[PDB]
Formats: C-alpha cells, structure tokens, sequence
RNA sequence: UGCUGAAAGCAUCUAAGCACGAAACUUGCCCCGAGAUGAGUUCUCCCUGACUCCUUGAGAGUCCUGAAGGAACGUUGAAGA
RNA sequence: CGAUGUCGGCUCAUCACAUCCUGGGGCUGAAGUAGGUCCCAAGGGUAUGGCUGUUCGCCAUUUAAAGUGGUACGCGAGCUG
RNA sequence: GUGAAGAGGGAAACAACCCAGACCGCCAGCUAAGGUCCCAAAGUCAUGGUUAAGUGGGAAACGAUGUGGGAAGGCCCAGAC
C-alpha cells in the first residue's frame, strides 16, 4: 500500500570522522561507500541521497597488504593522441594522498548524479586537523 | 637454526640495551643502533645474548640467526673496530688522505674527491694504499665497495682499486 | 650473462639464487656460466 | 626577481673591433611595488608592480582606491614577480633598471605578433602539395587528417589552420648589452616578442 | 654492480636491512589553465529610502533612488573573418 | 553485390617494439681502436638522387642512423591517375 | 538437446552454453542454476589446511635448494655431514 521512501526534505544527514592511520584501503573505502550511500540507515531509499558525511582524516597513512605498496598502478589517460599515464601507490601518496581514497570510493559508489551526489559527501585529509569542527562530526570506527 | 643456538659474548664496557625491538650497543669505538625486525625475539640471559624465534609467525630461525650473526658484529666492531685494505694498482694512480675526503686520482680528467659518511677513519701508509677504519663493517664495506667502483681491476695488468685479500683473474692476448 | 629459459649448473663451482624472483646461476670460476632466467 | 619595460623598436651596437649586435631597446621605467604577498594570507610569497602612467579618467575607482592602498601613483597595467626566498621588498618602493646591471643574460617574456587566422602552411610548417602536375583545388590545403575505421576520428592535438600568435611567449637567455640608468634603458642582444609598444617582463635568465 | 646477512656453522647482493644505476618514468624549461560545479586565495571599490499585501514565503508588490561598474555609440589599432 | 572506390606517388600523420642511430649495462676467441652476441631502454632522430607505374630492388653519393611493422597492405566527400 | 518458432534468471555484454517452458492480476511465501565486502538482493558465515605469485584473473617443451604434505632409503656417543 504505498510503501515508505525517504523524502529528501526530511532527511536528517549526521556528520562523522575516521581515521584511517594504518586501515586497510579496500576495506575502509567498502565501509565508508557503504555509509555515504546510506545503507545502514533503516530508510534506505536507492533513489534519495540517505547517507552521512564522512570525513577521512589522516589519508596518506592508509595501509595496503602484499607488494601493492609499489605493485598496485593507477591508470588514467589525458584524453590525447596517445597519452596514457600511470602512478604507482607509492607515487600517488608521494603527490595527492586524497586521490588514493577518492578512487578507492568512488569506483564503489554508483555511477550517475546520485553516485556523484553522494561523493561530495566525503570529506578526505591528508593531515590530521580537520576545519569541520562547527558541525560536531562524532567518532566512527 | 644453528648460529642462532650459539650466544654472543658481550665483553666488559661494552652497554647494550634493548628498547622492545629497537638495540643499542655502546662501547670505545662508537655508540651503534639497530632496529631489528618483528618476528625475532632478543633478551639477556647470564652474559651471554639470547635470540630465539617468535612462535606464530613463519620464519623465525633465519630471522634471528641473522640478528645473531649482526649482534655478533655489531659487538665485535665496538670492541676492536674493522679495516678494510685498498691498493691500487697501475701506473699515474695515486691516493692522498685530507681530512675526511679521499683525493682518489684514478688515470681521469678530474681528481676524484670521494667522501667519508659517518665515523670511517681513513689513513694511508704509501701513496699507493688506502686503508681505512670504523665501527660498522656496512659503511665501511659500502665507502670501500665505492672507492673500488671508480676504478675495479683490469683483468690484463690487474689495473684499478683492489681489495688486499682479493685475487683477480688476468687473461692474455688473443 | 645469457637469458636462456633453461638454466642449469654447468661446472662445480656453479651456483644457483633467487634474486628478486629470478633464478639465476653465479659462477666463481667461468664468468662464462653466469646466467639468468628460467 | 623581474621587471616591466616597453618594447622600443630595435637597433645595433657597433663594438670597436668591428662586430654589430643587433639590440633590442626596452624602456625600463621605475617599476614601482603596489603589494606584496606572503604566506600567512596568501600561502605564497610574491610582489605585485607597476609602471608607467595612466589618465584618472581611465582608471576606475576598484583600482584607484588599490593604489591608495599603497600610496603610488596609478601605473597602466599589473604585474606580479615571485620572490626567491632571500629577498623581500615593500609597498611603495621604486625598482629600477638597476638590478640588471649585474646580470648577463635574461629570459624576455611579452605577447607575440598577431597574424590572424593562419593555415597549416604558415602556421605549421606544412608543405604546400604539388602547384601543378594535375592538382585540383588543393594546393596549400592540409591533405589528411587522419586514418580511417579504427580510430574513426581526428586524435587530439591535431595540427590544424587556427588563430596564430597574439599569444604570450618567451625568449630565454638573451644576452643584455647595456643598461642606461639615467634614461632607463635595457639593451638586449637579439629580438623579443611583440611590437613597438608592446610590453616586455624580462627577467633574470632561469638556466643559469 | 655492490655492502652487511641468514634460511643452509660455510657460502651467497636478501630472506630483516643498505647503497649505486640510463635520452625512459616524476619534476626542473616554455605555454594554456579555478566551468578545478571540489567553481581556491589576496587586494580594492559600491549600495545604509519608504509603504502596502498574505497561503509571515528565501513571497508578491507600489512609488522613490540608479551606485560602483558595464554595455551601447563614436574616433580607432603593429588586435582582428 | 537496392556499391565497403582496390596498386603506386604526394599531403598529413599516429601507435607497436621484435631498437637502425643516439643513452645505460653482462660475457667475449674484450690489450687499445673496432667489433661479436645478449640484456634494459620507444625520449628524440632516422637521406638526396639515377632507372622503372612501381611497392621492392639494383646502382651513385651522403648520414650518427638511412629500423621492422600496425593503422580498410593509414590517408581519393584531401590531391594525383 | 537447444535456437529456428521461447520470453524469464545466470555466464560483464553474448539466437544455439547452465537453470527453466510467460493464460491474466497482487507492493505475498519456498527454491533452481548461480551467488552473498562495495557498484547490486543476500555470510566482511563456521571450522581445517594450502597460496605470497596479485597466482586467483590466458599457454607448452624444458628449467629451479619456492613451498606444503607424505611413504621410504644413507651415519653417530667407536662423536657422521
Ligand atoms: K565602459
Ligand atoms: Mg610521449
Ligand atoms: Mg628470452
Ligand atoms: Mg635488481
Ligand atoms: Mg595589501
Ligand atoms: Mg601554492
Ligand atoms: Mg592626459
Ligand atoms: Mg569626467
Ligand atoms: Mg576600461
Ligand atoms: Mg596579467
Ligand atoms: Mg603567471
Ligand atoms: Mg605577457
Ligand atoms: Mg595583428
Ligand atoms: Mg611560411
Ligand atoms: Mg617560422
Ligand atoms: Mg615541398
Ligand atoms: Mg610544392
Ligand atoms: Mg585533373
Ligand atoms: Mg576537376
Ligand atoms: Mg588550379
Ligand atoms: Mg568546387
Ligand atoms: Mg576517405
Ligand atoms: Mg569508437
Ligand atoms: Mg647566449
Ligand atoms: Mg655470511
Ligand atoms: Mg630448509
Ligand atoms: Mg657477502
Ligand atoms: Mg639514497
Ligand atoms: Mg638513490
Ligand atoms: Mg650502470
Ligand atoms: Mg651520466
Ligand atoms: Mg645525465
Ligand atoms: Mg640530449
Ligand atoms: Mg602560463
Ligand atoms: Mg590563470
Ligand atoms: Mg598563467
Ligand atoms: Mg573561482
Ligand atoms: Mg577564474
Ligand atoms: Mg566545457
Ligand atoms: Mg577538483
Ligand atoms: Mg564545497
Ligand atoms: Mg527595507
Ligand atoms: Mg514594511
Ligand atoms: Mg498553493
Ligand atoms: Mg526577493
Ligand atoms: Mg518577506
Ligand atoms: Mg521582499
Ligand atoms: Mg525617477
Ligand atoms: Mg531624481
Ligand atoms: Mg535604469
Ligand atoms: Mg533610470
Ligand atoms: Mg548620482
Ligand atoms: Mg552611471
Ligand atoms: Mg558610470
Ligand atoms: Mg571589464
Ligand atoms: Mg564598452
Ligand atoms: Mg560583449
Ligand atoms: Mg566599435
Ligand atoms: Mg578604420
Ligand atoms: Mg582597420
Ligand atoms: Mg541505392
Ligand atoms: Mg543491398
Ligand atoms: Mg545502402
Ligand atoms: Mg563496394
Ligand atoms: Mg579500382
Ligand atoms: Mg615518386
Ligand atoms: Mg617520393
Ligand atoms: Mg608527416
Ligand atoms: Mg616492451
Ligand atoms: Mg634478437
Ligand atoms: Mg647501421
Ligand atoms: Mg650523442
Ligand atoms: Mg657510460
Ligand atoms: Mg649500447
Ligand atoms: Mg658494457
Ligand atoms: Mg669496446
Ligand atoms: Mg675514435
Ligand atoms: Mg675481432
Ligand atoms: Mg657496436
Ligand atoms: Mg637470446
Ligand atoms: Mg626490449
Ligand atoms: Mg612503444
Ligand atoms: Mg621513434
Ligand atoms: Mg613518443
Ligand atoms: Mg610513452
Ligand atoms: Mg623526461
Ligand atoms: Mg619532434
Ligand atoms: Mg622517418
Ligand atoms: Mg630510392
Ligand atoms: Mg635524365
Ligand atoms: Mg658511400
Ligand atoms: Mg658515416
Ligand atoms: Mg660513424
Ligand atoms: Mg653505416
Ligand atoms: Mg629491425
Ligand atoms: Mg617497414
Ligand atoms: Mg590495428
Ligand atoms: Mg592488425
Ligand atoms: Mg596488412
Ligand atoms: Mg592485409
Ligand atoms: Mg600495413
Ligand atoms: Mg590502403
Ligand atoms: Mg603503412
Ligand atoms: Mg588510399
Ligand atoms: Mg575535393
Ligand atoms: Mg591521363
Ligand atoms: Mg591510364
Ligand atoms: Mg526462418
Ligand atoms: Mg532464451
Ligand atoms: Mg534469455
Ligand atoms: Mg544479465
Ligand atoms: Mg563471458
Ligand atoms: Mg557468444
Ligand atoms: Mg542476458
Ligand atoms: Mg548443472
Ligand atoms: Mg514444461
Ligand atoms: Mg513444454
Ligand atoms: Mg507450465
Ligand atoms: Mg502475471
Ligand atoms: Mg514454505
Ligand atoms: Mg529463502
Ligand atoms: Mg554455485
Ligand atoms: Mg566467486
Ligand atoms: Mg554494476
Ligand atoms: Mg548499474
Ligand atoms: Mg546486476
Ligand atoms: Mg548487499
Ligand atoms: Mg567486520
Ligand atoms: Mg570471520
Ligand atoms: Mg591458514
Ligand atoms: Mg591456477
Ligand atoms: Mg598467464
Ligand atoms: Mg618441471
Ligand atoms: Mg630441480
Ligand atoms: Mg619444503
Ligand atoms: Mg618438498
Ligand atoms: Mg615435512
Ligand atoms: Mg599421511
Ligand atoms: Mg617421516
């Protein structure tokens, strides 16, 4: 008869911090995707943006298992004639530590405005101060 | 396994501690430390060192036996200090010590200023002859695996850097 | 040295390493017998 | 550090023994610092100048009220100059001519002549295809643009007919002559972007 | 290519660890570049009058004021279809 | 098959690496000079002519080199024929 | 046997492969193949091992003190390697 689906208007979005100092990349960005999308929530609706801000404090210090340290590539073209460039994780680290967690994320959340709308509501760091303390962002693990 | 069952003997005036992991060994030479890996165990039993395995991770004998075998060095070095002699040998080739930077003129363009990382105490008894002194056998070893690299031995006259210990194979002309 | 997919020891004082996952074969008297791969 | 100058046209030094080097004069008038930038505000530390001078007609009151900031006269155009960690300047001090007079060489930097819509010919040095022989209606024309089915399009960065020059660009390590301080001239070996009136930020030669 | 060094009393460039190593790779040189919607920063400038109305909404007016600045128009350019 | 213009040349290119030159290395029946082979390396560079429709090829003279291939044996709503 | 003449779920996409045969409706429940950290419904399930190569996530002859299991076969207190 018309089942529930959360009305944008009346979602009430909370604020949280992890820190992710030597979590499992994969792992915490499985979490974190899970979050920003607002499964966890008992109002999930896959068409409304449900889910929390995050923010990831601490970004360069994330930990990988293996030899993915050197090992693990990150491919992207330019868009030209034959340009393809690519970055190891140690050299994405050693350049944009935030890009290292944006793209572990955002290849688990939704392709699409929604997918996109729910990105911008993770907030990563490399450092460890945050300038979002006027919203109370609470502790998560 | 079996260099790991054998404990090192620490000599009198000779300071070792063990922050978790982390050693320290002082003595007369120099103050020297080493940041040992996690899966060895260390501890001080009479006189003697210990080093035994870690139960869980996998391998463990090769780990502290190598531990052993440093310490063993490490202990040796503070107490009476490695050597290395360097000659050199050909013609035009000379070695002069100032300071702590050795002039090396190997049959180049330019004399060659090698530098000296660390306390490596560096002497010369002919002009033909480097030898030289320290805590560590890695710096040392390493300054004189550099002070042959500008020069290694010619297998034909046995022209360059040699290692005094070292035998090197000539050929003849064909 | 050579790059052949069999390696093997050739002389007695032949020596076969894994370095850096690669097996190679070290030789103290031949020069010759030293070889990487396979 | 750096300064503005206005192009002059060129002309030539005759040394004694006899060599002709061709020079170009550029005007260098008191280039006059109207801010500085730092890293506690800016996250970058940096000098903004000025020269010349322009009707208080012309400039708007935005401007106007930027140079009273400061308290120089209102100079035609801004420039800004990153500092070299050493040096530090003020609001409202003068640099002159002067800091070239100890220099060799200098990168020129200023907005090269426009010469319109050029084709490939002009543009890119394309070979004009064969003038006869033939040839119909395609003499200075591109020829292809690419391949065929695979990739089924023209690849980025294709050197094609477009707006050439009118663009800024740089000449480095020109070799500087003379230095006039008291009509406020820098003399430079060669030629440097631009017309007669076009403006010049020379600066100190990168590859040293 | 080495140094120290096991596993494997030794040995061995490595399993802890540690140095070198090319026009390649990342910068350094030149150019574009905050439509970088993640739309950053600095600097200066300008606006400081009233009344209705209602579903007191980030509402709709009504006269009054029209700024900083811009565009338009003109004379034009070593800028330009 | 109610049409996907077929060789060669010009113009314009682009990618691969099984590297012709230039850069770094191991062995050598490597004295040096010059090689031989192999390894890593695709940043940039890589003839002009005679003959023939030629591609190729042979020849003359250069060059550090005159690489092997993919791209509808690249490229005719771009030219030639 | 399937398609042709068969939709639906799976095999990324995939007439013929795996599961299964749509009379129509419902905002009910149980299962098949195949699955269950996120894209995306459901195990970051339980226990015992293997793997260190990012194997899983293309391939042979042949090469190798990789690494696990086993079942045997060569020596000791006269003390072998
Ligand atoms: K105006
Ligand atoms: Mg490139
Ligand atoms: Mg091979
Ligand atoms: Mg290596
Ligand atoms: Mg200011
Ligand atoms: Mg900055
Ligand atoms: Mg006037
Ligand atoms: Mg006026
Ligand atoms: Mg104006
Ligand atoms: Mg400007
Ligand atoms: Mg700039
Ligand atoms: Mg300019
Ligand atoms: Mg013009
Ligand atoms: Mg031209
Ligand atoms: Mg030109
Ligand atoms: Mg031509
Ligand atoms: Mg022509
Ligand atoms: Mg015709
Ligand atoms: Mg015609
Ligand atoms: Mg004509
Ligand atoms: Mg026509
Ligand atoms: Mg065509
Ligand atoms: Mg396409
Ligand atoms: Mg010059
Ligand atoms: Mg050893
Ligand atoms: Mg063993
Ligand atoms: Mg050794
Ligand atoms: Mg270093
Ligand atoms: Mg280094
Ligand atoms: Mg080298
Ligand atoms: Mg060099
Ligand atoms: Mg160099
Ligand atoms: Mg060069
Ligand atoms: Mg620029
Ligand atoms: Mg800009
Ligand atoms: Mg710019
Ligand atoms: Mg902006
Ligand atoms: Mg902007
Ligand atoms: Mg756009
Ligand atoms: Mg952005
Ligand atoms: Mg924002
Ligand atoms: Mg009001
Ligand atoms: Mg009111
Ligand atoms: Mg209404
Ligand atoms: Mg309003
Ligand atoms: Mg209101
Ligand atoms: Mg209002
Ligand atoms: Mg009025
Ligand atoms: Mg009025
Ligand atoms: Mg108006
Ligand atoms: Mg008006
Ligand atoms: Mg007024
Ligand atoms: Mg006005
Ligand atoms: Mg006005
Ligand atoms: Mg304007
Ligand atoms: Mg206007
Ligand atoms: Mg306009
Ligand atoms: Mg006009
Ligand atoms: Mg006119
Ligand atoms: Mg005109
Ligand atoms: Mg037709
Ligand atoms: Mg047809
Ligand atoms: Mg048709
Ligand atoms: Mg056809
Ligand atoms: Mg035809
Ligand atoms: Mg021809
Ligand atoms: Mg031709
Ligand atoms: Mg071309
Ligand atoms: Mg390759
Ligand atoms: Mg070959
Ligand atoms: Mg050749
Ligand atoms: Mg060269
Ligand atoms: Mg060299
Ligand atoms: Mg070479
Ligand atoms: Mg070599
Ligand atoms: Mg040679
Ligand atoms: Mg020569
Ligand atoms: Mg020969
Ligand atoms: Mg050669
Ligand atoms: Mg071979
Ligand atoms: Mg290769
Ligand atoms: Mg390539
Ligand atoms: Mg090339
Ligand atoms: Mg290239
Ligand atoms: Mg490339
Ligand atoms: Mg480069
Ligand atoms: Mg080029
Ligand atoms: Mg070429
Ligand atoms: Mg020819
Ligand atoms: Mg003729
Ligand atoms: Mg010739
Ligand atoms: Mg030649
Ligand atoms: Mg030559
Ligand atoms: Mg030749
Ligand atoms: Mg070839
Ligand atoms: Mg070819
Ligand atoms: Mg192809
Ligand atoms: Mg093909
Ligand atoms: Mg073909
Ligand atoms: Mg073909
Ligand atoms: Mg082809
Ligand atoms: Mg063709
Ligand atoms: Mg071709
Ligand atoms: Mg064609
Ligand atoms: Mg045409
Ligand atoms: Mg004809
Ligand atoms: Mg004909
Ligand atoms: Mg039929
Ligand atoms: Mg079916
Ligand atoms: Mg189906
Ligand atoms: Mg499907
Ligand atoms: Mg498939
Ligand atoms: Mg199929
Ligand atoms: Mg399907
Ligand atoms: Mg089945
Ligand atoms: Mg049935
Ligand atoms: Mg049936
Ligand atoms: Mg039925
Ligand atoms: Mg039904
Ligand atoms: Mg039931
Ligand atoms: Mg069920
Ligand atoms: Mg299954
Ligand atoms: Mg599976
Ligand atoms: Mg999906
Ligand atoms: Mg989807
Ligand atoms: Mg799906
Ligand atoms: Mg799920
Ligand atoms: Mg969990
Ligand atoms: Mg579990
Ligand atoms: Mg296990
Ligand atoms: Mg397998
Ligand atoms: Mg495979
Ligand atoms: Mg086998
Ligand atoms: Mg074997
Ligand atoms: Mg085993
Ligand atoms: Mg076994
Ligand atoms: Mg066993
Ligand atoms: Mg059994
Ligand atoms: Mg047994």
């Amino acid at each position: 008869m018309k089942t529930f689906t959360a009305k944008p208007e009346t979602v009430k979005r909370d604020w949280y911090v992890v820190d992710a100092t030597g979590k499992t990349l994969g792992r915490l960005a499985t979490e974190l995707a899970r979050r920003l999308r607002g499964k966890h929530k008992a109002e999930y609706t896959p068409h409304v943006d449900t889910g929390d801000y995050i923010i990831v404090l601490n970004a360069d210090k994330v930990a990988v298992t293996g030899n993915k340290r050197t090992d693990k590539v990150y491919y992207h073209h330019t868009g030209h004639i034959g340009g393809i460039k690519q970055a190891t994780f140690e050299e994405m680290i050693a350049r944009r530590p935030e890009r290292v967690i944006e793209i572990a994320v955002k290849g688990m959340l939704p392709k699409g405005p929604l997918g996109r709308a729910m990105f911008r509501k993770l907030k990563v760091y490399a450092g460890n101060e945050h300038n979002h303390a006027a919203q109370q962002p609470q502790v998560l693990d | 396994s079996r260099v790991a069952k054998a404990p090192v003997v620490v000599p009198a005036g000779v300071d070792v501690k063990i922050n978790g992991q982390v050693i320290t060994i002082k003595g007369k030479n120099g103050e020297l430390t080493r940041t040992l890996n996690d899966a060895v165990e260390v501890k001080h039993a009479d006189n003697t060192l210990t080093f035994g395995p870690r139960d869980g991770y996998a391998d463990g004998w090769a780990q502290a036996g190598t531990a052993r075998a440093l310490l063993n060095s490490m202990v040796i070095g503070v107490t009476e200090g490695f050597t290395k002699k360097l000659q050199l040998v050909g013609v035009g080739y000379r070695a002069a010590v100032k300071g702590n930077v050795i002039n090396l003129s190997l049959g180049f363009s330019h004399p060659v200023d090698h530098q000296l990382p660390a306390g490596i105490t560096a002497e010369c008894p002919t002009q033909t002859e480097i030898v030289l002194k320290g805590a560590d056998k890695q710096v040392i070893g390493q300054v004189a695996a550099d002070l042959r690299a500008y020069r290694r031995p010619e297998p034909y006259k046995g022209k360059g850097v040699r290692y005094a210990d070292e035998v090197v194979r000539t050929k003849e002309a064909k | 040295m050579k790059v052949r997919a069999s390696v093997k020891k050739l002389c007695r004082n032949c020596k076969i390493v894994k370095r850096d996952g690669v097996i190679r074969v070290i030789c103290s008297a031949e020069p010759k017998h030293k070889q990487r791969q396979g | 550090i750096g300064l503005v100058g206005k192009k002059v046209g060129m002309t030539r030094i005759f040394t004694e023994d006899g060599v002709s080097i061709p020079v170009t004069v550029i005007e260098v008038e008191a280039n006059r610092v109207t801010q500085v930038k730092d890293l506690a505000n800016d996250g970058y530390r940096a000098i903004q100048v000025t020269t010349g001078a322009k009707k208080a007609n012309r400039v708007t009151k935005p401007e106007a009220g930027h140079f009273a900031k400061a308290g120089v006269e209102a100079g035609r155009g801004l420039w800004e100059f990153r500092l070299a960690e050493g040096e530090e300047f003020t609001v409202g001090q003068s640099i002159s001519v002067e800091l070239f007079a100890d220099v060799k060489k200098v990168d020129v930097t200023g907005t090269s002549k426009g010469k319109g819509f050029a084709g490939t010919v002009k543009r890119w040095n394309f070979r004009t295809q064969d003038a006869t022989h033939g040839n119909s209606l395609s003499h200075r024309v591109p020829g292809s643009i690419g391949q065929n089915q695979t990739p089924g399009k023209v690849f980025k960065g294709k050197k094609m007919a477009g707006q050439m020059g009118n663009e800024r660009v740089t000449v480095q390590s020109l070799d500087v002559v003379r230095v006039d301080a008291e009509r406020n001239l820098l003399l430079v070996k060669g030629a440097v972007p631009g017309a007669t009136g076009s403006d010049l930020i020379v600066k100190p030669a990168v590859k040293a």
